[PDB]
């Protein structure tokens, strides 16, 4: 029993770092959402004035 | 923000100027009616005056 609850511990501790990578990852990609939206506006600008 | 301001900007402009500058035309409509008014009934009215 022993050997399997520090197995559970590592299997923990690498479910927290892949939680981990996740949300860094999709923290940056709304990063570059956000961007990625604003420069689209900035264009969208343009557009609307001249529509 | 500011696009907002500008569509509401061309939206409201475009409108307001629209009617403004067909109310130019029922003005110069004014005009040259009451002109064409004026001698119309002018000989309307000398010709009824003998």
């Amino acid at each position: 029993l022993a050997i399997e609850i520090t197995t559970n511990s590592q299997e923990a501790a690498a479910k927290h770092e892949a939680q981990r990578l996740e949300q860094e990852a999709r923290g940056r990609l709304e990063r570059q959402k956000i961007l990625d939206q604003s420069e689209a506006e900035k264009a969208r600008k343009e557009l609307l004035e001249l529509e | 923000a500011m696009s907002m301001a500008v569509e509401s900007t061309g939206n409201a402009k475009a409108e307001a100027e629209s009617r403004a500058e067909a109310a130019r035309i029922e003005g110069e409509g004014s005009v040259l009616q009451a002109k064409l008014k004026a001698q119309a009934l002018a000989i309307e009215t000398e010709a009824e005056l003998e």
